[PDB]
């Protein structure tokens, strides 16, 4: 057994990872006072759950996970919530004046001020871990504190933890549901400086997302609890395998050796499928045949993108509920000869299958419906560098007029950190247009 | 985190002292202090502007100034005369006499010292301050010459603190004094420095509104303030109530100023009715946008928009409000610059203002202020190049050189404005 | 009121679809960089497909089919014929075709080789043509023609050695079929074709009298304009000459094949281009090539992505453009011929 | 269409089905940037309390 230590910051992340460990409780039958009758074990055990909680002498799971956030009024929730007792309170680390939506105010100004405190909080997560695997990160690419403290924290990571393996989920930033205006510079700054210390980053477009909840659940106006449901959906299906017993993408190296070729390009394209209503009385339960073809419509991908004009490295398929292999290989046949899948020449063309045989759980009275069985499709095609080209589109707009950039220098930041970014982006979408296209 | 709140001056007092009378009815707080309202959502944020007393007193954060014991005696007699801290009235005798020399240089600088302790004494208690939001006209004497005095002196103590300001233009229209663009371009410099999030209102769009929209054949400095007062309350929903978008005046500052000297906003508000009809939200937002709802008395259609922010309040279906924002940047994507990509955001916010089942604030940066800058140029020049006036100033201390550059200083302004509409 | 952005100029067919959209008083042209359009008249090279369809409440539509390109090149049009099932390696309309690579850079010249000297052995027609997407040579000679393309990709196929020759002239010619293909990939051929022949007599035995493009015979033929304006025959006097001649019709002995190949070209690629459940709409205009030999057979001789138009026909095929294609989608205030297919 | 690799148990199974085959910077430099920048704001601060002195 190998423990893994969650992340949390910003408002994004706590807010995300709030109901990632809500999921994870009802998953693993733990009662949100920490205790979970179905552990025999009392005060320990080397268990595959035990992965993501520790255990007390009095029989309570504490999630290993830390919390970050530049102004307190986001994780005083999670200390009043309903999981309150889950956490001890050095897990909650709250400022007191947030970043304002800049990446320097959250990496020079105000990140500096308190990147001692959180990795000293870390370090008494990571003293009770017999063999720490690494780290799992959730932030959000358009604020300030979710851009800018996390590549001060994943600098610092990498420096104390250098064996140790470094996964992201992140968050796209759509207008749809974003806060500001420069989050496409947050965007590029951070992914710049954390390109190098991140081993296999879980893109999330918060559009794909807010499409999802308004076509598939019948949501007017999605809002964050509706998008976070489904989010956790996704990471607990991607982390299934780190806290049940299987074989496949046990730790967390093997998530960059099954998904990640190339170490530049590690952002994995999630797909997942079914997202049925809960509001809908009766529905016709989906087939293994009906929901892996689903994995190859973008409609139901976290960021949207075309992976027919894109040549794939990896593909993982994470099965939840009544799965069997033969099915698997049955929907595979029909699909590839109706679907156009190009790998690279340089890799073979195939698939690894994950199938837990517990179905997904469901939120008690969320939006999301009770299904019999689920997939989620880890593939990593360079379709994924569309939304990198957008991204750089709005920087390229804006920095062609400097606009904005004084909010950034004010914090001691230099203007030269802009364009040496925003040269990497550029290196990264050559990167992938080598792989990809002919 | 919380906002000290500054008025200066004849209108800088009668406008703030409204102000404070809209928004705590809104928090539910009468005049003299007791809360009684319904709602948990008053409350939530009620920290932004009121300090919390003995016997659960909610005490304005705000400090009224003045050369002239004139206009805050009216004040302390008026309605919510007794809710505000007796400490924070600090006032002199001798007067502005519509001189910003006077206020600047002379009988403010012997009082300026007096109002900062009481600003030092607010700011010592507060947990998190965001900074400063002052009321004032340009035009007169104290609120003009004296106000950015504070502002100026208040960056130096609290250089990391957001600097708003309420700024009302004068105008031929509603004039008092003739020397009224000479203290607006002398302010207009020391804005343009010293401050982060301006609201330029100009007298000359809150008399036509009061005019030609709402049927006042006789408009008074109260039917006037009247509109401030809802327009303040609007462009401060974000701060006073809780959200997602512009919560604070930091962020907000982020959104709406892409460049350090351009921080001039143009304050829009609808309805403007003379009364029982209901707004749909398609109705609200084409008068939004409309010229003849904003104060800025400026034409949209002569410039570009670089940063929207835009606020809803009242019961309404938000996504019908998503799609009327989409629909009137889509149709008229020609006035919104190309080069800042979704510059326009929108809040919503649940409670109402009083009388109203559901209103809409507007918040532009746009280029066409610029047509008020110049107006407040020419109207300097014409004077200025033959002296006219200048007693008046050179007799406190100055020199026409003083004035000469701050001529340059705003026709630098607007040049700026002119480089980023093309 | 709809909007929409034009990013190429060169385009002489939507040129005048942005002039018809201006006619109607319904749409409203915006600058070639501002992205709040509905609809996108993008360019020929790196269209940014990827920036489409993520603008909230705005429909966006554009005007070329991402990963057309298979189609519409040299040596992507011969590689999918070869490796799609669904054109097989055995394929009746199209001429027998090879890619080869310059030797200074997969690659068949050893398997042109192979056909080459069967019909060597074999006394036959062993004329070929070399040809690319950026100068040809027609040589019976593989050496001349391995040798010419040494001096980019290129393709080799057979030149079809016996056509259809319209008398009086005795002289070769080729079809433009106009196809639009609409964001329900509903297939239209558009009812006016036209002819471009030449004037020069064909001599099986100077590439004036083989070559039928327009610029060719406009400048080195010395015919040019006798027989028909502009060497240009429109389908109504090509069908009387075909039932004053061979005592057929254009639909039957021509029309039908032409129907066929582009059935078979287009449903073939519609898994891989189709924009059925995308968060942008595609349509586009195409302009397929044919060649018709003396036994009445149709030939695709190649597939064009951004064609232009007859000048006769520019006004009746943009407004048809616009009915199927463009308001279809966005509606304001049939000179096709639909082929059917099974989606 | 080969399968390879079946690890089975209680809570369930993984494999691999193939289709074809093929064919750090130190804390000694990060606390330098991150008091570089420190500098840089003081030396915009106190040039502002210069200009305002002045
Ligand atoms: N999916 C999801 N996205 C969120 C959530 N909260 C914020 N975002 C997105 O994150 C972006 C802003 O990042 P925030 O997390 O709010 O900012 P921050 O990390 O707290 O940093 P500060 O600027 O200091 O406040 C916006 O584009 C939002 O769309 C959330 O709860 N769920
Ligand atoms: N295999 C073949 N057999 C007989 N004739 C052929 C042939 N290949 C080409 N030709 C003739 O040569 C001409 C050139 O064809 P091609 O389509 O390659 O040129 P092009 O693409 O530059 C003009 P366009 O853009 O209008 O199609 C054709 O008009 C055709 O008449
Ligand atoms: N809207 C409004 N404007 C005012 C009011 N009082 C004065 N003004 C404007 O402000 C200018 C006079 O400034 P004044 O308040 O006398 O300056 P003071 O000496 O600092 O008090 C004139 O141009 C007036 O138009 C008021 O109550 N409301
Ligand atoms: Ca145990
Ligand atoms: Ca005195
Ligand atoms: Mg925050
Ligand atoms: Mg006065
Ligand atoms: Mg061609």
């Amino acid at each position: 057994m190998r423990e893994c230590i969650s992340i949390h910051v910003g408002q994004a992340g706590v807010q995300i990872g709030n109901a990632c460990w809500e999921l994870y409780c009802l998953e693993h039958g733990i009662q949100p006072d920490g205790q979970m009758p179905s552990d025999k074990t009392i005060g320990g055990g080397d268990d595959s759950f035990n992965t993501f909680f520790s255990e007390t002498g009095a029989g309570k799971h504490v999630p290993r996970a830390v919390f970050v956030d530049l102004e307190p009024t986001v994780i005083d929730e999670v200390r009043t919530g309903t999981y309150r007792q889950l956490f001890h309170p050095e897990q909650l680390i709250t400022g007191k004046e947030d970043a304002a939506n800049n990446y320097a105010r959250g990496h020079y100004t105000i990140g500096k001020e308190i990147i001692d405190l959180v990795l000293d909080r870390i370090r008494k997560l990571a003293d009770q871990c017999t063999g720490l695997q690494g780290f799992l990160v959730f932030h959000s690419f358009g604020g300030g504190t979710g851009s800018g403290f996390t590549s001060l924290l994943m600098e610092r990571l990498s420096v104390d933890y250098g064996k140790k393996s470094k996964l992201e989920f992140s968050i796209y930033p759509a207008p749809q549901v974003s806060t500001a205006v420069v989050e496409p510079y947050n965007s590029i700054l951070t992914t710049h400086t954390t390109l190098e210390h991140s081993d296999c980053a879980f893109m999330v477009d918060n559009e794909a997302i807010y499409d999802i909840c308004r076509r598939n659940l019948d949501i007017e106006r999605p809002t964050y609890t509706n998008l976070n449901r489904l989010i956790s959906q996704i990471v607990s299906s991607i982390t299934a395998s780190l806290r049940f017993d299987g074989a496949l993408n046990v730790d967390l190296t093997e998530f960059q050796t099954n998904l990640v070729p190339y170490p530049r390009i590690h952002f994995p394209l999630a797909t997942y499928a079914p997202v049925i209503s809960a509001e809908k009385a009766y529905h016709e339960q989906l087939s293994v045949a009906e929901i892996t073809n689903a994995c190859f419509e973008p409609a139901n991908q976290m960021v949207k993108c075309d992976p027919r004009h894109g040549k794939y490295m990896a593909c993982c398929l994470l099965y939840r509920g009544d799965v069997v292999p033969k099915d698997v290989n049955a929907a595979i046949a029909t699909i590839k000869t109706k679907r156009s899948i190009q790998f690279v020449d340089w890799c073979p063309t195939g698939f690894k299958v994950g199938i837990n045989y517990q179905p997904p759980t469901v939120v008690p009275g969320g939006d999301l419906a009770k299904v019999q069985r689920a997939v989620c499709m880890l593939s990593n095609t360079t379709a994924i560098a569309e939304a990198w080209a957008r991204l750089d589109h709005k920087f390229d707009l804006m920095y062609a007029k400097r606009a904005f950039v004084h909010w950034y220098v004010g914090e001691g930041m230099e203007e030269g950190e802009f364009s040496e970014a925003r040269e990497d982006m550029a290196a990264l979408e050559k990167d992938y247009e080598e792989v990809g296209v002919d | 985190r919380e906002i000290v709140h500054i008025q200066a001056g004849q209108c800088g007092n009668q406008i703030g002292a409204k102000f404070w009378e809209v928004i705590s009815d809104e928090h539910g707080i009468d005049p003299t202090g007791s809360y009684h309202g319904d709602s948990d959502l008053q409350l939530e944020r009620i920290n932004v502007y009121y300090n919390e007393a003995t016997g659960n007193k909610y005490v304005p954060r705000a400090i009224l100034v003045d050369l002239e014991p004139g206009t805050m005696d009216s004040v302390r007699s008026g309605p919510f005369g007794q809710i505000f801290r007796p400490d924070n009235f600090v006032f002199g005798q001798s007067g502005a006499g519509n001189n910003w020399a006077k206020g600047h240089y002379t009988e403010g600088a012997e009082l300026v010292d007096s109002v900062l302790d009481v600003v030092r004494k607010e700011s010592e208690s507060c947990d998190c301050l965001q900074g400063f939001q002052l009321t004032h006209s340009l035009g007169g004497g104290t609120g003009s010459g004296m106000g950015t005095l504070l502002i100026s002196k208040i960056r130096e103590e609290y250089p990391d603190r957001i600097m708003n300001t309420f700024s009302v233009m004068p105008s031929p229209k509603v004039s008092d004094t003739v020397v009224e663009p000479y203290n607006a371009t002398l302010s207009v410099h020391q804005l343009v420095e010293n401050t982060d999030e301006t609201y330029c209102i100009d007298n000359e769009a809150l008399y036509d509104i009061c005019f030609r929209t709402l049927k006042l054949t006789t408009p008074t400095y109260g039917d006037l303030n009247h509109l401030v007062s809802a327009t303040m309350s609007g462009v401060t929903t974000c701060l006073r109530f809780p959200g997602q978008l512009n919560a604070d005046l930091r962020k907000l500052a982020v959104n709406m100023v892409p460049f350090p000297r351009l921080h001039f906003f143009m304050p829009g508000f609808a309805p403007l009715t003379s009364q029982y009809r209901a707004l749909t939200v398609p109705e609200l937002t084409q008068q939004m946008f409309d010229s003849k709802n904003m104060m800025a008395a400026c034409d949209p259609r002569h410039g570009r928009y670089l940063t929207v922010a835009a606020i809803f309040r009242g019961r309404m279906s938000m996504k019908e409000v998503d799609e009327q924002m989409l629909n009137v940047q889509n149709k008229n994507s020609s006035y919104f610059v190309e080069w800042i990509p979704n510059n326009v955001k929108t809040a919503v916010c649940d409670i109402p203002p009083r009388g109203l089942k559901m209103s809409a604030t507007f918040i532009g940066n746009s280029t066409a202020i610029q047509e008020l800058f110049k107006r407040i140029s020419e109207q300097f020049t014409a004077m200025f190049r033959r002296k006219a006036f200048l007693h008046w100033y050179t007799g406190e201390g100055m020199d026409e050189m003083e004035f000469t550059e701050a001529e340059s200083n705003m026709n630098d302004l607007v040049s700026e404005y002119q480089q980023y509409q093309d | 009121m709809y909007t929409f952005v034009v990013r190429d100029e060169n385009s002489s067919v939507y040129a005048e679809v942005s002039r018809l959209l201006l006619a109607t008083g319904q749409w409203k042209r915006l600058r070639k960089d501002n992205p709040r359009f509905n609809l996108m008249l993008g360019e020929r090279n790196r269209l940014p497909f990827g920036r489409l369809g993520h603008e909230p409440g705005l429909v966006q539509l554009v005007n070329y089919y991402r990963g057309a390109d298979k189609l519409c090149r040299k040596a992507s049009l011969v590689k999918l014929i070869k490796t799609s099932p669904e054109l097989s390696e055995s394929c009746t309309w199209f001429p027998e075709s090879y890619v080869i690579y310059p030797t200074n850079l997969t690659d068949e010249r050893e398997v042109f080789l192979a056909a080459y000297n069967r019909r060597r052995e074999g006394r036959e027609g062993n004329v070929w043509i070399a040809k690319s997407s950026a100068g040809i040579l027609i040589s019976s000679e593989a050496s001349e023609l391995l040798d010419f393309i040494d001096e980019q990709v290129h393709v080799i196929q057979k030149y079809l050695e016996k056509p259809l020759l319209l008398e009086p002239g005795h002289r070769k010619f080729d079809i433009r079929s106009w196809v639009l293909v609409d964001h329900l990939y509903n297939i239209y051929l558009y009812r006016e074709g036209v002819l471009r022949t030449s004037s020069e007599p064909y001599n099986s035995a100077d590439k004036t009298c083989h070559l039928t493009n327009h610029c060719i015979q406009k400048e080195y033929s010395k015919n040019y304009g006798r027989y028909e304006e502009g060497n240009e025959m429109f389908f109504e006097e090509f069908n009387q000459y075909l039932m004053d001649a061979l005592n057929t019709t254009l639909e039957n002995s021509i029309l039908l094949q032409i129907k066929h190949i582009i059935r078979s070209c287009l449903m073939c690629i519609e898994p891989a281009i189709s924009t059925k459940h995308l968060h942008y709409q595609s349509f586009q205009l195409f302009g397929f090539d044919f060649m018709v030999d003396e036994e009445l057979k149709v030939w695709l001789i190649e597939v064009n992505g951004a064609p232009a138009c007859a000048q006769k026909l520019y006004a009746e095929l943009c407004q048809g453009i616009v009915d199927v294609a463009i308001s279809s989608v966005f509606p304001l205030a049939s000179i096709f011929i639909k082929l059917h297919h099974h989606h | 269409m080969e399968v390879i690799e079946l690890n089975k148990c209680t809570s369930g199974q993984s494999f691999e089905v193939i289709l074809k085959p093929p064919s750090d910077p130190s804390l000694e430099e990060i606390q330098k940037k991150l008091e570089a920048a420190e500098e840089r704001r003081k030396y915009q601060e106190a040039e502002l309390l210069k200009h305002l002195a002045e």
